[PDB]
């Protein structure tokens, strides 16, 4: 064995709880929206501190 | 507040979709192995399975409508080049694997 298994994703469906499904939410990795990986380079603080 | 820019509720929900991600993919052969084995485990895996069909040839991504299908197209290209070290989506999935 050198690779996943459809029951070691199961294994983990079980880990997660994923079996509670219902309907799948939205996001958006192809845009600025949820950059998934990035850093907190938003920190600032207003032009009325100044 | 709880965490940096990068690490909110939507990254819970990757590590939700690479699951069923995952899954799809696997699945996806039992039917092409007979032609007739519909059924499953996991039905919810069926809107990743109809996502990866077309991610695998969209070329629309920064205004694709379909939103699962750029979700879904960024987080094996994270993974595949991230598996050097220990992360969020890596980790748990490489731990999975002691299973069978
Ligand atoms: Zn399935
Ligand atoms: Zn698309
Ligand atoms: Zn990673």
């Amino acid at each position: 064995t050198d690779f996943i298994d459809e029951e070691v994703l199961m294994s983990l469906v079980i880990e997660m709880g994923l079996d509670r499904i219902k309907e799948l939410p939205e996001l958006w990795l192809g845009q600025n929206e949820f950059d998934f990986m990035t850093d907190f380079v938003c920190k600032q603080q207003p032009s009325r501190v100044s | 507040a709880t965490g940096p820019t990068a690490d909110p509720e939507k990254r819970k929900l990757i590590q939700q979709q690479l699951v069923l991600l995952l899954h799809a993919h696997k699945c996806q052969r039992r039917e092409q192995a007979n032609g007739e084995v519909r059924a499953c485990s996991l039905p919810h895996c069926r809107t990743m399975k109809n996502v990866l069909n077309h991610m695998t040839h969209c070329q629309a991504g920064k205004a694709c409508q379909v939103a699962h299908c750029a979700s879904s197209r960024q987080i094996i290209s994270h993974w595949k080049n991230c598996t050097r070290h220990d992360c969020p989506v890596c980790l748990p999935l490489k731990n999975a694997s002691d299973k069978r």
